[PDB]
RNA sequence: AGAUGGUAACAUAUAUAUAAAUGAACUCCUUUACAUAGGCUUUACACUCGGGGUGCGUUUUCUUUGCACUUUACCUUUAUAACAAACCUUGGAAUCAAUUUACUUGGAGAAGAGGUUCGUUGAACUCAAUUCAAAAAUUUGUUUUGUAGCAAUAGUAAUUCGUAAUUAUCCGAAGUGGUAAGGACUAUCCUUGAAAAAAGGAGGGAACGGCUUUGUGCUUUGCUACUCUUAAUACUUGUAUGAGCGUACCAACAACCGCAUCAGGUCUCCAAGGUUAACAGCCUCUGGUUAAAUAGAAAAAAGUAGGUAAGGGAAGUCGGCAAAAUAGAUCCGUAACUUCGGGAAAAGGAUUGGCUCUGAGGACAUUAAUGUUAACUCAGAACUGAAACGGACAAGGGGA
RNA sequence: GAGAACUUUGAAGACUGAAGUGGAGAAGGGUUUCUUGUCAACUGUGAUUGAACAAGAGUUAGCCGCUCCUAAGGGAUAGCU
RNA sequence: UCUGAUGGAGGAUCGAGUUGAUACUGACGUGCAAAUCGUUCAUUUCAAUCACGUUUAGGGGCGAAAGACUAAUCGAAAAG
């Protein structure tokens, strides 16, 4: 259902497909989006984010 | 491959064009079909 | 210090091939890898480049010689007879 | 060099205490790994809405944000406040969203 | 892209029939430094100006046939 | 009818653009254009460390903290700077000297001093323009600016504002040696490691101004502003730029070949962190995945893939098959025999963690003397522990 | 969604571990690509999934390649058999 | 003649990868597979390995030689 939007969000945010987060609710709005333009706009209004990269500390 | 000759590409297009079904309006008055994975063109 | 008692440059061959074969190849690799006297410049700097070609590192001039030494006794005597006349 | 940490907007809503912040910075900012050796090389003064930190040694402005987060986590308002830089030498407590 | 340093050559290139546009760029450094870039057929020629005054007389003194492009 | 500087190596055309430095036949070269091994070295990229800024995270306790971003293409003969080399001038070498990790080099001209060029690289160096003082009818020092132009206008990470715009940052110093390339070298071969298209350099010196005119392309008469090169324009030239073809996707993990959506096969490039000798093994970041012709429950026999076993230790078996036994590194010790090279990791001993220290190994400046600063590498000592320490991973059984 | 162990989303526990089911290509394939539908059969269980089926779409070069050169070599000319 | 360094030779050694295939005569043997899977083992500067191109064609080729290989076909291929 949301695989197209996952792929487009990965492209737009220049990160891995495994690093973009869709709002678990309001997925109907996400499904409405079908272009990089729409993906960009609902990333801007926060329905998709980019998860932080897993911490790899060099302290030890 | 991505690299092709003009004749080879035209032949591939012809095979794709012939792989289509019988028009519905005709059928109301096909056997020679192929799938890219089952039977190879060999040409 | 002294690294080999007698094997010399043939130490590269280890124990392989006979001792007589190694000794015979030593006696001529010694003179194949030697530096000879360049009569054109007087500096002992002519080394073998290929099997019959000897080049001086200074003059850059090259001469035809033996397979393993700059001159061969047969050709040395041959030239001497001609020069005698 | 002088640093400003404003709290006007939150302490107007009376969620922090400037004297508490002042005391935290006085007894918690460390110099030479020592926590109360400010003496004459680092000084910190107060204001009815600001906090003034005047340093005379190589000092990182990020330290102020570090202590401010530490304080507002100790007193459990961390989920409400953020420390956002405004100028070169100023931090300010902002609400979320 | 080429950089021209003296004013005489830059003005001469501006007066050529080939040149089409002048790009004016202004930006803060620490004082606004600027640079004027003539767009000729072959190359884009640039001159930088620390001097506000020189920069502010030169673009005016340039003749207005060729089109202005202000990037800031 | 063909320029000029330097003693020389060689250099010079910066016009929007270093375009033009005459040159035929005929020639002679160069580039294209080439192996392997070894180390040394430079640069870029990679990785890493510390500082500054920004954001996030942890926050019972500790933590001036952990993480992320902090960027810069081609092109400008890019200009310069630096350096391995080669060459030139001067110089004139034994008490031989210069010099490399290595050896390499010199009266066929070394060291020293001063230069030229190529090649590496590509803003280095005050590089460029600019401020301020000594040189004279244009040089040397001191400053400002600019990421050198490209260039910030782009990119990234942030803070906001109708919902498309404003804002601020994008800069200070290093270490390791992973990859690639280049350099100057040394060594090896009974092995010497393509060609041509194409491009360039040279030797040579055929031909020769312009207007007009004698006579027959040749002597001739009066006069001098005169040839090549790049760009644009106008007209003639058939229409006076840039043809045609490929370009999706897979490349195996289900897109290929194995009769298949088959645990098989199938060429190339990139290549992070920790431990480490290591692109090994094991764990991790980015990226990817959580899928496999099925699932759930139970869990006996038997099978299969393994573990562990008292005492004995090959009695088993055709046969130690299979398994077990150490196995890294450091220090010590090492026989017969031998083609003198080996045998050899022979055999066989000891040590090994953590912590707190001690010693040794460099670079950079001042008027024999005192400060600033960097690698992990070795050696030794105390302490400490359920005597354990190549703690997992990885990893010879030896001998006659 | 009629229907969800094997469709999608979020959360968790893990794996691959730069010698990778990570990125780019060649050979080979030839539309499998994309979007929208969609389930008779196939997708060895299910299946709403799909590389299946259906309708449309998608491949833009003076500078990346071919095209040119020559190599191992092939074909042909002159002859001669 | 001896000792210490330096140096970096060799169809030198160990060993991943590659290239193979010693043993378990393991699994499987109605296989994942008309030769695979696991562990073990050989091999890594050279008579090394790989790709594409190219040449040699059936009483012929090619063979570091097993009558091996020549498209699951070889003491004479395959097709008619």
């Amino acid at each position: 259902s949301l695989t197209l939007q996952k792929r487009l969000a990965a492209s737009v945010l220049k990160c891995g497909k495994n690093k973009i987060w869709m709002d678990p609710n309001e997925i109907s709005e996400i499904s409405l989006a079908n272009s990089r333009f729409s993906i960009r706009k609902l990333y801007k209004e926060g329905l998709i984010l980019k998860k932080p990269q897993k911490v790899h500390s060099r302290a030890r | 491959g991505s690299i092709k000759r003009f004749r080879l590409k035209q032949r591939l297009g012809k095979c794709r064009r012939q792989n289509r079904p019988v028009p519905h309006w005709y059928r109301l008055k096909n056997t020679k079909r192929r799938h890219w994975r089952r039977t190879k063109l060999g040409l | 210090s002294r690294r080999t008692k007698k094997v010399g440059l043939t130490g590269k061959y280890g124990t392989r091939y006979g001792s007589s074969l190694r000794k015979q190849i030593k006696k001529i690799e010694l003179m194949q890898h030697a530096k000879y006297l360049c009569t054109f410049c007087g500096k002992t700097a002519t080394k073998r480049t290929c099997v019959g070609i000897w080049k001086c590192k200074k003059c850059k001039r090259k001469v035809c010689g033996g397979a393993w030494s700059l001159t061969t006794p047969a050709a040395v005597a041959a030239k001497s007879t001609i020069i005698r006349l | 060099i002088k640093y400003v940490l404003d709290c006007t907007k939150p302490v107007k809503d009376t969620i922090l205490d400037i004297s508490g912040l002042e005391q935290f910075f006085k007894d918690k900012i460390k110099v030479d790994k020592k926590t109360n050796n400010l003496k004459n090389k680092v000084v910190v003064t107060s204001d009815e809405y600001k906090i003034y930190i005047t340093v005379h040694i190589p000092f990182s402005k990020r330290y102020i944000k570090y202590l401010a987060k530490k304080y507002i986590k100790m007193h459990q308002i961390r989920d409400f406040l953020r420390v956002i830089a405004k100028g070169k030498l100023a931090y300010e407590f902002k609400y979320f969203q | 892209p080429k950089q021209i340093t003296d004013i005489r050559k830059f003005l001469k290139i501006s007066r050529k029939p080939d040149t089409t546009a002048v790009i004016i760029m202004k930006k803060k450094s620490k004082t606004v430094i600027t640079k004027l870039k003539l767009r000729t057929k072959k190359y884009l020629y640039t001159m930088v100006f620390a001097d506000r005054k020189k920069a502010e007389r030169i673009e005016n003194s340039l003749l207005p046939s060729l089109k202005r492009i202000y990037y800031p």
